[PDB]
């Protein structure tokens, strides 16, 4: 059964998520835990946090849902290869071959003169890169379209652009055929194996015995009936990050908003039901003719948009059960009073449109003035602000004594843009004042100087030899060793090649 | 006026660490354990295969 | 040497047999390079300063935000001009826009008990007003209409919504050595080494 | 002396260029002179800019001396029309503007 | 042209004898093996060189050769993969790969000189540190778990060591005391 | 010549306008804003209201976009806030509420205009050249 958990704070789902595995375990050790996380930190807070609680954490697997999928499709219907033959890395390389050949054709005449210009085929791979990369969003969001463009029929009432893409696509399906690669992809498999499930008697052998998915708060629809036709047979657990108590997604009709209606949340451990909307009976009164709910609050329904498509998501699920792991949150501060008016979902805000309302201000909550949990700072560089940081979180560390260096989280929009600024900052901080920091996200490539200096290699053929620039190869400790120069001898070879004449070329062929 | 600065009566202490077991041995990998991440680090330093 | 094996992997795996130039491959590489990133050191044990990351959100004691200028957050990518799907929404897509929008909330209602938010409102060359991102102003437009101050409630909403957003707005100096750090008070500096400086006690 | 500055050197090895040419300015009281001298907050404020610059050019260099390379090549010859390369305001105070 | 020669590198590999047993790699099915396994272990407490050492001496004579161990005071997370994990006739056992460049010839890959060689890298603190690892999670994992009935020792396979004239080149096996794990495990929890 | 008239600018067609020194030229380009924002002006209006990704604006430099652009933001704001109200002290909404015919319907519209504020389409020269040669990429011919 597919099983969806609601609650405000992720560290409730993760002792749900414990106490699921305290009590059921898996009967082979070599059966390795499947969770469903996107991104690496993820994988790596519920591995500390597991590994903290029972003591130790192993044969954990954090794959893709993507990924989770086809390997689902690859176990459950036969005949399936291991690796997709539609891929976005796969597909550049076959469209690269693929377009000069449909260059000729009538339909595509607004790429001929797109691909006239270059000579070294720059053009061509990066318009495969980006047709690839359409090509699979479509694969993912748009299986219809694609079942559509194979037949060789238009769908009515769409972009222009689809009268270059439907053949194209067609033309891949072809062409893929002629290399004798695999047939299948996701929009095939798709409807098979959902087919397959629903008319299977009996679990198939090789499923997983329970799957997790955990901190993903976007999936796509054809994703989650795929999850819906699987919970049947294994056991799905889903753990959501709700941020509101009560149903704020829209309706598409109000037959769906009665069956919405029937719709109840069981508690975790209390056994007692819970409805979806505070109030029933003026349920209807909230949503517009159209089917857009207004949304109480007024931060919640500007930044709430990725969420409300989600759960409207999750309550289509017909067979799916639902609980409540909500906590409340006491409005003891004004971060608490926000986060109390988003789970309550009112609106405290004031518009003053009533002369009384305009005249007084007792409406509004008071607000203590040594509170500090909100604060706003306004600096003239990113230099100075982080120097100012520096020292706010030197003074909140001060302040409390339980606060460690690990709990505090720094969130910059472009962490390259603010690293030197953070490094130097930091760095320069003395011995007794000193905090311990460690930065991520940053790219690979000004990781290592090696990383670098090997991609000025790369282009040795179209370069013009100048003298600084070999200089400056030399300049690099590895390659400097590799050649057995030392500093001593570097600065008798930098005046040797100054005053010898050396300006640019390697050699009368260059 | 008179301007003093303030002084830190407790130092944040760096104790609390995830480690492993090549960078609680082997101090010269350095930052060779975050580029790869299952980087056979137990064989460095090599030598002559001309 | 694993990402050029990757790349020409990939190219292998769809049995391209004409000629490539090394241009392409090298393109390629420094391309690839740049979209890789390290986060190893996430969860080391010193604090954390990394970018805001879509669909990861972990519970922190303090949370702080810098770099919230208007223009620089949300973060903003423009669809190709040929994808069918950016024409017609549907329910279900993902744009980068809706993504940044919904971490700010996330990163909101993440902090346990203090959260820190920062941009730059006066620029250092022209001492010329900056505005910050309209994330962080909603949030203290709605800050400055749902409370009050105490002592104004005689006030009208606008004046005391007016006078709770300038409590917590908290301007600091230009330069590290000025001296209005070095006095008892809420930003009062912890770095020493500008208070001789400020103290102005030098010989020319 | 050879030894404080080899110290320097170290610094400037390990934690990076702003870091070194702070350590710097600190042990020889550079900033304090610099402000009791009669025109040396200018100074002091072109030095504080031409480090932040400094340190966000050998963030993106290969090698040390690539970096003095860079500032030797900036100085022989300099660009105005860059936003970057812009000289801050000299102070905050209220004083007659030229 | 390596192809020739590391193919019969890799034979000699697959069918040879492990143990006493006689176990083989060749042998183990699909389902009876996990490749590069990792595991989080928590600690609680500091961790002290000297106690560490003084409690590992004891135990092992490995580490009684080697010098005493040093390190810093670490409190949190231990990281580590482990290259195989088989079970035989309901036996688990440990595998690890080790494809460091011992000496030139084949003297150099004897049990003496892999003896030293485990003594010079203080791979022995690596191999305990697993067998803790893989101890509770047999124990969190199995309902029923004794370490004397579940539990086969360690296995270093040293790629270049393995010849197929040579059974006890390339292969040291050994297997930590109980009384030593117990130690550790409470040293570590607290 | 003519004296300009914000509520009564005819915005049809091509139209130069001369603003001298002190005269407040950011003023007028607010107002007109607004009134493109909600299409007020009777004849002189637009045929159909615009929202504020189709508004084009075009600045000279860095600093005076982003002052435009925080600028429009809070006139969106106060109009806002005004017609919510429908009593403005200033002028020129009150004149704008004048012309405005229904006061909530312009209340939602200018909601949804200032929660669209950073996707506002306020550039310099160069960005809107390099935005425009970006989401053309086919027909001008340019790399990716
Ligand atoms: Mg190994």
């Amino acid at each position: 059964m597919l099983r969806v958990y609601h609650s405000n704070r992720l560290d409730v789902l993760e002792a749900l998520m414990e106490f699921i595995v305290e009590r059921e375990r898996l009967d082979d050790p070599f059966e390795p835990e499947m969770i469903l996380v996107q991104s690496t930190g993820m994988a790596q807070w519920l591995q500390m946090t597991l590994s903290q609680k029972f003591g130790i954490a192993a044969n954990i697997d954090f794959p893709l849902p993507a990924s989770f999928i086809w390997d689902m499709f690859v176990r459950v219907l036969p005949e399936i290869p291991k690796e997709s033959a539609f891929n976005k890395q796969s597909m550049s390389w076959k469209l690269m071959t693929l377009l000069p050949q449909l260059l000729e054709r009538e339909d595509f005449t607004l790429l001929r003169h797109y691909l006239t210009d270059d000579s070294d085929k720059r053009k061509l791979f990066q318009l495969s890169s980006k047709a690839a990369d359409l090509f699979d969003q479509y694969l993912v969001y748009r299986p219809d379209w694609l079942a559509q463009w194979e037949t060789g029929h238009l769908v009515e009432g769409l972009g222009e652009a689809q009268a270059w893409q439907a053949p194209l696509w067609k033309a891949l399906v072809e062409y893929t055929h002629q290399l004798g690669q695999p047939r299948w992809h996701r929009a095939n498999l798709y409807q098979r194996f959902i087919e397959t499930l629903e008319s299977a008697t009996t679990c198939p052998p090789g499923l997983p015995s329970r799957v997790f998915i955990c901190g993903i708060s976007a999936l796509p629809p054809v994703y989650l009936q795929a999850l819906q036709a699987l919970g049947k047979h294994i056991e799905i657990h889903l753990l959501f990050t709700n941020p509101c108590r009560y149903y704020w997604g829209d309706i598409k009709d109000p037959a769906y908003l009665a069956k919405l209606l029937t719709r109840q949340r069981r508690h975790s451990f209390e056994d007692r039901e819970l409805p979806l909307f505070r109030d029933s009976e003026n349920a209807g009164q909230l949503f517009n003719s159209d089917g857009e709910q207004d949304v109480g609050n007024p931060l919640l329904a500007s930044w709430g948009k990725l969420g409300r498509d989600y759960i409207y998501l999750l309550s289509d699920l017909e067979s799916s059960q639902e609980l409540d792991a909500f906590v409340d949150v006491t409005p003891d501060n004004l971060l608490h009073n926000i986060q109390s008016d988003i789970l309550e979902l009112e609106n405290r805000a004031v518009a003053g449109v009533n002369i009384e309302e305009f005249s007084r201000s007792d409406n509004k909550r008071p607000l203590d003035p040594l509170d500090s949990s909100i604060t706003f700072h306004v600096c003239h560089s990113p230099q100075r602000e982080v120097e100012v940081l520096h020292d706010r979180l030197l003074a909140m560390l001060e302040e409390d004594p339980t606060l460690t260096p690990r709990d505090i989280i720094v969130m910059v929009a472009d962490i390259d843009s603010y690293s030197p600024f953070i490094q130097a900052v930091f760095g320069s901080a003395p011995a007794d004042r000193y905090l311990p920091y460690a930065i991520s996200d940053r790219r690979a490539r000004q990781s290592h100087p090696v990383l670098e200096a090997f991609i000025s290699l790369l282009s040795l053929p179209d370069s013009r030899f100048v003298s600084e620039d070999v200089l400056a190869l030399l300049d690099v400790p590895v390659l400097a060793a590799r050649f057995d120069i030392t500093e001593e001898g570097l600065r008798y070879l930098r005046q040797w090649v100054n005053e010898s004449g050396i300006r640019w070329g390697i050699d009368d062929d260059n | 006026a008179e301007l003093n600065a303030k002084t830190l009566q407790r130092l944040p202490g760096d104790n609390w660490r995830v480690t492993s077991y090549s960078g609680l041995q082997q101090r010269g990998h350095g930052i060779a354990q975050d580029l790869m991440p299952r980087l056979d680090v137990d064989a460095a330093g090599v030598a002559s295969v001309v | 040497e694993q990402q050029w094996q990757a790349i020409i992997a990939e190219g292998l795996g769809a049995q391209y047999g004409d000629a490539v130039p090394l241009s392409l491959l090298r393109d390629e590489l420094a391309q690839r390079l740049d979209q890789e990133r390290i986060s190893q050191r996430f969860l080391a044990g010193p604090v954390n300063i990394c970018t805001l990351m879509p669909m990861r959100s972990i519970p922190f004691k303090v949370v702080c935000l810098l770099g919230m200028n208007d223009g620089v957050y949300p973060r903003q990518l423009a669809p190709l001009g040929f994808d069918l799907m950016s024409q017609k929404p549907k329910r279900g897509d993902r744009s980068r826009r809706d993504d940044d929008r919904y971490l700010f909330l996330e990163a909101l209602i993440s902090a346990q008990q203090k959260l820190y938010i920062s941009y730059i409102g006066r620029s250092i060359q022209d001492n010329s007003e900056r505005f910050p991102s309209v994330l962080v102003q909603e949030l203290i437009d709605y800050i400055g209409q749902s409370h009050y101050l105490p002592g104004d409630e005689a006030l009208n909403c606008d004046e005391s919504e007016a006078r709770v957003k300038a409590h917590l707005t908290c301007l600091h100096t230009r330069m590290p050595f000025d001296p209005q750090n070095y006095q008892p008070g809420e930003r009062q500096s912890y770095a020493r080494e500008w208070l001789p400086a400020a103290s102005q006690a030098g010989k020319a | 002396v050879v030894e404080e500055f080899d110290g320097y050197r170290q610094i400037w090895r390990k934690r990076g260029v702003m870091p070194m040419l702070r350590a710097l300015m600190s042990a020889r009281n550079i900033a304090e002179n610099l402000l009791a001298t009669a025109g040396g907050e200018r100074r002091l404020t072109d030095i504080l800019h031409i480090s932040e610059l400094l340190q966000e050019a050998g963030t993106q260099l290969e090698s040390e001396h690539a970096l003095v390379r860079w500032l030797s090549q900036h100085i022989l010859e300099p660009d105005s029309n860059a936003s970057s390369q812009q000289m801050r305001l000299e102070s905050d105070k209220h004083l007659v503007q030229i | 042209q390596w192809e020739p020669v590391l193919t019969e590198w890799i034979t000699a590999v697959l069918q040879a004898p492990l143990n006493e047993t006689g176990v083989s790699l060749s042998q183990l099915s699909a389902r009876n093996k996990q490749v590069e396994m990792e595991f989080y272990l928590p600690i609680s407490e500091p961790l002290i060189a000297s106690q560490l050492d003084t409690l590992i001496r004891q135990f092992d004579p490995l580490s009684a050769g080697c010098p005493p161990l040093e390190f810093m005071q670490v409190r949190g997370m231990l990281k580590g993969f482990i290259d195989l994990v088989f079970r035989h006739e309901g036996r688990y056992y440990l595998l690890d790969y080790k494809s460091n460049w011992l000496g030139e010839d084949s003297s150099a890959y004897t049990q003496q000189a892999m003896a030293a060689a485990m003594q010079a890298h203080r791979y022995d603190l690596q191999y305990q540190l697993y067998t803790l690892a893989l101890h509770r999670y047999l124990r969190h994992r199995i309902a029923d778990y004794d370490y004397e009935h579940h539990f086969g020792g360690v296995i270093y396979l040293f790629l270049r060591g393995v010849d197929k004239e040579h059974p006890q080149q390339g292969i040291y096996t050994t297997r930590p005391n109980a009384g030593l794990i117990a130690l550790m495990d409470e040293m570590f929890a607290g | 010549a003519e004296t300009l008239d914000p509520l009564r600018l005819p915005l049809q067609g091509e139209r130069l306008i001369e603003a001298s020194a002190g005269t407040g030229k950011t003023f007028t380009i607010a107002a007109l804003y607004l009134r493109l924002l909600l299409g007020l002006g009777g004849s002189a209006a637009f045929p159909r209201p615009l929202t504020v990704e189709e508004l084009l604006v075009v600045t000279f430099t860095e600093a005076a976009t982003a002052e435009l652009r925080g600028r429009i933001r809070s006139n969106i704001h106060e109009l806002r806030i005004a017609c919510l109200r429908e009593t403005t002290d200033n002028p020129l909404y009150e004149r704008l509420l004048e012309e405005i015919d229904d006061k909530a319907q312009a209340a939602q519209w200018l909601l949804l205009a200032e929660r669209q504020m950073d996707e506002a389409a306020v550039f310099t020269i160069h960005g809107f050249c390099q935005r425009m040669l970006n989401l053309n990429a086919f027909e001008s011919g340019m790399l990716f």
